[PDB]
């Protein structure tokens, strides 16, 4: 049971039903979850480089000592949780014995990449927000909305037996608690062969001799991913669509376009940054998923049931040390749409 | 409840019933024997999965 | 206006062509249903209250009035709908009313007492004057004094002897017996003795439990006095469809004519 | 132009409001004052629909819509080009539906029949009123009510359903779809039964109520009967309209998340199986 | 107020009627007729006897086999936990084959169980339809109820078999699940444009909304005219009474036209059975002839065009 | 049991057995198709084609 | 139990028992199908093929 009033956002023409209702009491109850911690004061760029006053500093080498300490303290406040410095550090602070140390090194690289390359298309839609460690982790070692491959895609299939739901027909937040395919996050936010443009076009709306569409199962998977998108942003389908015409981008609110990039960005995050971490993890780590996979990034990982992560708090100027240099060959169409050039390993 | 059929009517019904039941039964036994000789229905302790016996290039739906 | 092989050309596609075919079938189906509608009351008759004569060709023929349908009945009779006895009954129906105005569509105000006029809500159709039987030739609508096998269920009030009150609360009578439908297993009528016996249709009777714990029948349609004018049964122990129809029509007459007010609006 | 038996019932009286001035018939239609007001509201509302067709240059019954004002408009009167025409037509539709139901009350009084038909129509009217008033009151503006377009109100239904992600899973939608399907199922069964009794194979006599009772007793073990089938049918259709009221008044006002998430919120956590 | 004919305040019970004589009725009519007083409030109290025919018994058995196949699959899907079956009752389903099989019957757990259950359920539904026909015929009735069920079953076979076969893929068929078949609704409508733009969807909803309209109006009409024994409609058809006259005149004075006691049932019968028929037409054209109902209705000036958005979303993939 | 027709309607029994055997023939044929080994429609090889010894059914074979 | 048919209808008893045993035969065959060990259509190996000794049922074996 919910209750009026609601924060309403009319995302389309009047009378079309294109609007989003957001519960103010629910956002108030999730205020602790949806607000980043108070930022530390800005650190000066003048001083000895962190790679000179510390033995094993590579990713943050170009940082000043003060900026280094600021970002280290913030990362402790964002990912370490109640473990503090020991979360990633042994007694020796220059030793990468814990997988958390090296994973956090790759995570600093990934956050820099995201703030340098995905800000123009996705991470600064409303505010110059970008992402920090807290955007996904929310103060915890494991991002609460990190996802693993479902414990049905990795299991051995009893092909002639009973009870195979085909990654559907089960309760899952990954599909916004629909019976839609639960491996849609793997299909689209990791895999690149998945087709999200499932709505038929034809010619004149007709299955012309040249008309080839997607299967109904592909429609199931895409609608499941879209359920995940709606769940993650705490909005309905109308946030990014006149549902009457899903294929029509001209009839869709601007948030669809950025959502598109988010899809690709998630793929980027999962393909070039999250999955290659499996080497760093221990073979029998309890953090790994049932299929022995590292938790991937979905829409919900940053949009923890929120339209814009951390209430769109600005971090690009606030944490320049988490903003890297733009990738010279960055292209949002090279993540499974115009090609797979920027998805390393696939 | 009583069907009202006489003993002779019940006996001709049962003659036909025995004919149909046992003819279908024998035909089905022959059919199952033929299908069993074609491929025994029940696997041995080794099983009869292709993955356990066929080379790797023999695709198995299992 | 491209060709869309094999799905058509321009808008001449098979989405729209199955649409057109189904609308053609739906139009034919509506025409068929309208013809079936015209099996009663058709051919239409113009309003006799008219300063002009009747046009030679009458309304209600765009879907043609179909050939009369033949029904074979259990009693061996072959009836033809529209049943001409009903049509002649309507033709020769005593009105006891005059049009309010000289134009067609004018309502009929009854000349005298509208309870006895059998006009409007008191109007009734011509029906069979032989009592209807069940499939086993048993009297279909029968009092429980004859059909002793039928009983009021334990959880429900047995109103034999219960008071029957009229619109104004006056004592119309007492329930002598309950008439049930053998086929429907429902109460059709309450036989109400008046201190002579009349019948009270079950839908015209409200079995109300008084706060005394005493059950009574409240009859909103007619008053206690008007119970004396309910059409009687030709045979006390059986009712024909015609008598059922007369009694129900009398109570329907009461629904509009029992008291002077109920035929008048809130604000005229 | 009048049924063979119609004149026998065409009497004065039975008006709720109108007296004898409006108490007449034009052709088959009884008029009454509520018929006059129903025609007024209907024709004026259709003229406002045509006005929107003119100002929007949309002379297509399918593409033309009178949409309610924007959400930011609230309950304010809108410009006729910004939802005011929808407000006028909403008043017209409420008035026309109420006048039609009241004319049916008048006709029922004149025929001595019960008011069940105007009551059922009033249940449908109650859906329309609670959808076009109750939903604006719950959500804070006329813009949350559905628009007046043959196809465009389907788009509104689509978008309002997809606002809660998967509208099929709505409890009121599940109940009401079951009720519509049961209503069509029971109408098919009932029409089929009555026609089967009165239209057996050629040469067979018309069957009875005993025949239809034993037909459904043999068929499904229970026969609801002549009275029971009509009571159940009125109940099924009415209850589906009440389910429509609850669905249109709860999606958004009483659940802004997905109805899948609504089902997940309680059903899997029911303690008899949440362990 | 007046009695509203909503509930039977006083129920009368006769001897439990076993039923009119039919061939095989003495044996195949089973169950001591039980009287439900709660059911007697609305309609007939008598429950039973039911005809234990060959088609009826084997159709019920096949329905049970289908339901138990579905339940066993749900159990095996939740590790044979009845607790988890009930916890996930609405989500769980016997899923259809994936598209890579096309029309091939796949292994059980790759949609083969769905096709197995489809065969069992379809055969059981056909045996139940045969029971409908034969129960009508044994009583000397028309087979109108059987043909209404035939319209519903034709739509069912379009949903499950005929249209998946015409499309050439079993994944187009309806999954056997509470929430899964609603997800099939969503997937079909959105994959093939939008069924809101499907005119056979429009007509089927018109006929379903009008089944509700006609059956509300007709039940209300019969309850209103029950003062004149209009609920005994067979008599009002063969021997037209004042109740049927008043019903016709109510609807003629309201709408300008009416029905008869028989023709209102013709109207309702056709309005109901048209829902699955034009439903089957529209669903079948979705995926065989029509790829997008939105694009098709755009070509036919059926789909509304709304105000162009300020700052529309532009497809980043051109 | 020739006396069964004194108490069981043979018409029901025979017609119902025919209906249930149509249903069961579909069920069993579909079960065979759903099996790789027994899907003659797909025609997969038998493991006996690749086994050098007879697997048996009750033969107490060991790896 | 020969007097049971004085009080219990053998019609419904026999019909319901045949219907229930058809349903139960399907249920039991489903239970076998769902079992890797017992699915003959899958044809999975028995674990006894790989055990070096008799597992028993009540044998009270120890690791
Ligand atoms: C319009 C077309 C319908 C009416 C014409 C017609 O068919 O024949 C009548 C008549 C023929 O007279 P006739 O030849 O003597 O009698 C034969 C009749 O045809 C037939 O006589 P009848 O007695 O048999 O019937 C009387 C008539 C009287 O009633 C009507 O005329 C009302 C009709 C309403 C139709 C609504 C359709 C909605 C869609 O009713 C009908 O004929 C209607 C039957 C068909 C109804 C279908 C309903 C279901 C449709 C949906 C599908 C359902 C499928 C279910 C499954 C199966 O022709 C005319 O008078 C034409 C007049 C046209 C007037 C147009 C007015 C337009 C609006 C004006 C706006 C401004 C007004 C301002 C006024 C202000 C001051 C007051
Ligand atoms: C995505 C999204 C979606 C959706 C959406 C949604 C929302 C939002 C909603 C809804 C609804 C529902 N639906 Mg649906 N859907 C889906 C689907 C479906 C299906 C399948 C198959 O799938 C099915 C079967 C279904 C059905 C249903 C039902 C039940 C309901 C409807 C009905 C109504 O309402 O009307 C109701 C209505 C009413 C009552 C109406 C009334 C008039 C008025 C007075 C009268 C007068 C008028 C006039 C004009 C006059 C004329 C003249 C002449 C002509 C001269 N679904 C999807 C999913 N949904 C509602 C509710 O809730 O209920 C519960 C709401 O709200
Ligand atoms: C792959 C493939 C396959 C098949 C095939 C087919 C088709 C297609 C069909 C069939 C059938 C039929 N089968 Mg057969 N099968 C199969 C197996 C079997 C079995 C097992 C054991 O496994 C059985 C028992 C059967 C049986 C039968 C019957 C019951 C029916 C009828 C026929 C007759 O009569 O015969 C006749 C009869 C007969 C053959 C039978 C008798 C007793 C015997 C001596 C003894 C018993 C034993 C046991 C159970 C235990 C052992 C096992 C273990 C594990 C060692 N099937 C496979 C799996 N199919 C049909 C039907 O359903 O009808 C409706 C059809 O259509
Ligand atoms: C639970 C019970 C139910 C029930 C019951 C029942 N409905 C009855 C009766 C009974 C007992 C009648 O007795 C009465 C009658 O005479 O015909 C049989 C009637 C009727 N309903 C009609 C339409 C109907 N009803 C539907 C639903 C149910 N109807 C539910 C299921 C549905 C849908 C969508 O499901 C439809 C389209 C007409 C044909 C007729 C009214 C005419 C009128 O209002 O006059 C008035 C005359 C006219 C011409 C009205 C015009 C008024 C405005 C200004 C015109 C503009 C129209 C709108 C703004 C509406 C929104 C447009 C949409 C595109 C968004
Ligand atoms: C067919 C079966 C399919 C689905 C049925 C599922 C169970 C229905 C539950 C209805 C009540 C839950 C809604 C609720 O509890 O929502 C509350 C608000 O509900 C409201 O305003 C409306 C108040 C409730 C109205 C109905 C009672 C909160
Ligand atoms: C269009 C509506 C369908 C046509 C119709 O209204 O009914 C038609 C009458 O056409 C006619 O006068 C013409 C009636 C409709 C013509 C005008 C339609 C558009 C205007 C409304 C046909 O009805 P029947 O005479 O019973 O047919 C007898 C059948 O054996 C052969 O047809
Ligand atoms: C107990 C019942 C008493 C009778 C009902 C009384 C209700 C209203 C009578 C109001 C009298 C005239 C007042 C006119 C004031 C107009 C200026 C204005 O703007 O006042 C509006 C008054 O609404 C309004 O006239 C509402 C009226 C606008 C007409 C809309 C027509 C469409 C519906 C027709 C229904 C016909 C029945 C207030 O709406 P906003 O504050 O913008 O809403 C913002 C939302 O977030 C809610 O907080
Ligand atoms: C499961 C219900 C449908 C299957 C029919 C089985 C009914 C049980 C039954 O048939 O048992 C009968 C007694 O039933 C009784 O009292 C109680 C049963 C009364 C008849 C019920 C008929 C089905 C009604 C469904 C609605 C046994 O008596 P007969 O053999 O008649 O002699
Ligand atoms: C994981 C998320 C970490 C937390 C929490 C903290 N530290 Fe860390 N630290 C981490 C990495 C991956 C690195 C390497 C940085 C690089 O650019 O490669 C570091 C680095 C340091 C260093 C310098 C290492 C050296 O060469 O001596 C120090 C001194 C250090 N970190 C201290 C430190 C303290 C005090 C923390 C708690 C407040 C802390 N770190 C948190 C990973 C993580
Ligand atoms: C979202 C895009 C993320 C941002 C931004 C950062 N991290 Fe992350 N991190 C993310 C995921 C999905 C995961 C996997 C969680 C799982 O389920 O396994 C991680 C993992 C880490 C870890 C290891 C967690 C553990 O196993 O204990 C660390 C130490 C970590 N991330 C650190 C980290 C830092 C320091 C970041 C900012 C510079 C950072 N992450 C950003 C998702 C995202
Ligand atoms: C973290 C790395 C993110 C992931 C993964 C996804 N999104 Fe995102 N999104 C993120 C940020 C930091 C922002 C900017 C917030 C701001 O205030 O500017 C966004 C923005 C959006 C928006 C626009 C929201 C708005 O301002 O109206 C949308 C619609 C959106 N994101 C959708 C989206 C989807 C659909 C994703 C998964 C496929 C997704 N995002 C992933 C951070 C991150
Ligand atoms: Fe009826």
């Amino acid at each position: 049971c919910e209750r009026p009033p609601f924060e309403q956002e009319q995302t389309g023409p009047r009378g079309t039903g294109m609007y989003v209702l957001d519960n103010p009491r629910i956002l108030e109850s999730r205020l602790d979850l949806h607000t980043a911690p108070e930022a530390r004061p800005m650190a000066s760029e003048d001083g000895e480089r962190a790679g000179d006053v510390h033995e094993n500093v590579q990713v943050l080498a170009d940082l000043s000592d003060e900026q280094f300490w600021r970002i280290k303290e913030e990362m402790t406040d964002w990912v370490a949780g109640d473990e503090g410095c020991t979360y990633c550090h042994t007694d020796d602070l220059a030793s990468d014995e814990k997988y958390q140390y090296r994973v956090s090194r790759d995570m600093i690289e990934m956050t820099r990449y995201l703030n340098a390359n995905w800000a123009d298309t996705h991470l600064t839609h409303s505010n110059e927000a970008g992402v920090t460690c807290y955007t996904c982790h929310r103060g915890e070692p494991i991002p609460p909305a990190s996802w693993h491959s479902e414990e049905e895609s990795g299991e051995t299939r009893f092909m002639t037996g009973m009870g195979d739901l085909q990654l559907q027909n089960k309760i899952s937040s990954k599909t916004a608690y629909t019976a839609f395919p639960r491996d849609a996050l793997d299909t689209f936010l990791v895999g690149h062969e998945g087709e999200l443009s499932i709505v038929g076009e034809g010619e004149g709306g007709l299955r012309t001799a040249t008309t080839e569409g997607v299967s109904l199962r592909e429609a199931y998977e895409a609608v499941g991913l879209m359920m995940h998108l709606s769940y993650s942003l705490d909005a309905g389908c109308t946030l990014c669509h006149n549902v009457s015409r899903w294929a029509s981008w001209e009839d869709s609110p601007k948030e669809r376009e950025t959502a598109w990039h988010g899809i690709r960005m998630a793929r980027d995050i999962n393909v070039n940054w999250i999955n290659p971490l499996i080497d760093e993890y221990p073979e029998d780590a309890d953090v790994l998923g049932p299929t022995g996979d590292v938790g991937k990034v979905s829409c919900q990982t940053c949009h923890n049931k929120e339209r814009r992560p951390l209430y769109g708090e600005e971090f690009l100027e606030l944490y320049p040390e988490l903003v890297g240099e733009p990738d010279p060959d960055f292209d949002y169409l090279q993540f499974g749409d115009l090609g797979t050039d920027l998805l390393k390993g696939v | 409840i009583r069907t009202g059929l006489t003993d002779e009517e019940c006996q001709e019904i049962h003659e036909m019933n025995m004919l149909g039941m046992h003819a279908y039964w024998s035909i089905g036994l022959i059919a199952n024997a033929l299908a069993y000789a074609w491929r025994p229905f029940h696997q041995g302790r080794a099983g009869n999965r292709l993955e356990d016996h066929a080379p790797d290039y023999v695709r198995s739906a299992l | 206006m491209e060709a869309f092989y094999p799905m058509g050309i321009a808008r001449f596609d098979w989405g729209i062509w199955a649409v057109i075919f189904f609308f053609v079938f739906l139009a034919g189906l509506i025409v068929y249903c309208r013809r079936e509608d015209k099996r009663e009351g058709y051919p239409l008759i113009s309003d006799p209250n008219d300063k002009y004569g009747a046009p030679r060709l009458v309304s209600g023929t765009i879907p043609r009035v179909p050939k009369p349908k033949t029904f074979l009945l259990r009693d061996g009779r072959t009836i033809q709908v529209p049943r001409q006895e009903k049509v002649e009954w309507d033709r020769n129906y005593k009105l006891e009313a005059q049009p309010t105005a000289p134009w067609p569509g004018s309502p009929l105000e009854p000349i005298g007492n509208p309870m006895k006029a059998a006009i409007g809500p008191g109007a009734y159709a011509k029906r069979e004057d032989k009592p209807e039987l069940t499939w086993h030739n048993k009297q279909k609508i029968v009092p429980m004094r004859i059909a002793t096998e039928y009983y009021v269920v334990e959880d429900d009030p047995d109103l034999r002897g219960a008071p029957v009150v009229g619109l104004c609360g006056g004592q119309g009578g007492r329930v002598r017996d309950i008439w049930v439908d053998r086929s429907e297993c429902r109460i059709m009528y309450y036989e109400v003795e008046i201190s002579d016996s009349v019948l009270l249709p079950q839908c015209f009777a409200r079995e109300t439990r008084r706060m005394d714990g005493v059950w009574e029948i409240r009859v909103n349609s007619i008053t206690a006095e008007q119970f004396r004018d309910v059409p009687r049964l030709s045979n006390p122990d059986q009712i024909t469809p015609q008598e059922e129809d007369m009694v129900c029509a009398y109570y329907g007459a009461g629904t509009l004519y029992a008291v002077p007010g109920r035929t008048e609006p809130f604000l005229p | 132009a009048m049924l063979d038996f119609e004149r026998k019932y065409r009497v004065r009286g039975g008006t709720l409001l109108g007296g004898d001035l409006f108490d007449f018939w034009v052709g088959p239609f009884y008029v009454g004052f509520f018929g006059v007001t129903a025609i007024f509201c209907a024709v004026f509302g259709f003229l406002m629909i045509g006005l929107k067709a003119a100002i929007s240059e949309t002379w297509s019954i399918f593409q033309l819509v009178l949409a309610p004002p924007n959400l930011e408009n609230g309950f304010a009167l809108a410009p006729l080009d910004e939802g005011g025409l929808w407000q006028i037509v909403t008043a017209c539709a409420i008035g026309a539906f109420v006048s039609w139901a009241l004319r049916e009350v008048e006709i029922s009084r004149k025929l001595g029949i019960g008011y069940h038909i105007p009551f059922a129509f009033g249940v449908a009217i109650s859906f329309f009123v609670l959808a076009q008033l109750g939903r604006p009151l719950l959500l804070g503006g006329w813009g949350h009510a559905f628009p007046y377009g043959i196809i465009a109100h389907l788009d509104w239904v689509n978008n309002v359903g997809y606002q809660n992600l998967h509208y099929h899973y709505h409890w009121a939608h599940m109940l009401g779809c079951s009720l519509f399907f049961a209503t069509s199922f029971a109408l098919a069964l009932h029409g089929g039964l009555i026609l089967s009794v009165t239209n057996p194979k050629k040469g067979e006599v018309v069957k009875t109520a005993e025949h239809e009772n034993t037909f459904f007793r043999d068929f499904v073990g229970y026969s609801i009967g002549s009275l029971g089938i009509h009571r159940l049918g009125l109940a099924l259709a009415l209850s589906t309209s009440i389910s429509c009221i609850f669905g249109i008044l709860t999606t958004g006002p009483f659940w802004s998340r997905g109805w899948p998430e609504w089902w997940y919120t309680w059903w899997p956590q029911i303690p008899i199986w949440n362990w | 107020a007046e009695y509203q004919n909503v509930f039977t305040r006083v129920q009368v019970r006769g001897p439990a009627e076993q039923g009119l004589e039919v061939p095989g009725g003495s044996w195949n009519r089973v169950g001591r007729p039980r009287f439900s007083y709660l059911l007697g409030k609305i309609g007939d109290a008598q429950v039973g006897p039911i005809y234990l025919g060959a088609t009826g018994v084997v159709a019920s058995l096949g329905f049970l086999i289908f339901c138990l196949m579905v339940g066993f699959n749900w159990l095996a899907a939740v590790d044979w936990s009845v607790r988890e079956v009930f916890r996930q009752f609405w989500w769980l389903a016997v899923e259809v084959p994936p598209p890579e099989y096309g029309l091939r019957i796949p292994p059980f757990n790759d949609g083969g169980w769905f096709l197995w259950g489809l065969a069992i359920c379809s055969l059981s539904l056909l045996m139940w339809w045969a029971r409908t026909y034969i129960r009508a015929r044994a009583l000397g009735l028309g087979t109108h109820v059987a043909w209404a069920f035939a319209a519903a079953l034709w739509f069912y076979f379009i949903i499950t078999i005929i249209r998946p076969v015409a499309i050439g893929s079993w994944d187009e068929s309806l999954p056997i699940g509470m929430f899964a078949h609603l997800d099939w609704l969503v997937a079909i409508s959105e994959r093939y444009g939008n069924f809101y733009y499907n005119p056979f969807h429009m007509l089927s909803i018109a006929f379903c909304f009008g089944s509700a309209l006609l059956f509300a109006a007709h039940g209300a009409t019969i309850l209103a005219t029950g003062r004149y024994n209009s609920e005994r409609e067979i008599e009002q058809i063969t021997d037209r009474g004042t109740g049927s006259e008043r019903a016709a005149l109510f609807w003629r004075w309201t709408m300008g036209f009416n029905a008869t006691m028989e023709s209102i049932h013709r109207w309702g019968y056709w309005m109901a059975i048209l829902v699955p028929l034009v439903a089957s037409i529209g669903l079948f054209l979705s995926g065989t002839v029509i790829e997008s109902w939105y694009e098709w209705g755009l070509k036919h000036n059926l789909v509304p065009i709304y105000e162009e958005l300020s700052d529309p979303a532009r497809n980043p993939a051109a | 049991m020739w006396k069964l027709w004194k108490f069981v309607d043979f018409r029901m029994t025979a017609v119902g057995f025919h209906l249930f055997f149509a249903l069961l023939a579909f069920a069993v044929h579909f079960a065979c198709i759903s099996s790789e080994r027994f899907n003659w429609l797909e025609g997969a090889p038998a493991a006996e084609y690749y086994m050098d010894e007879d697997p048996g059914i009750w033969k107490r074979t060991s790896y």
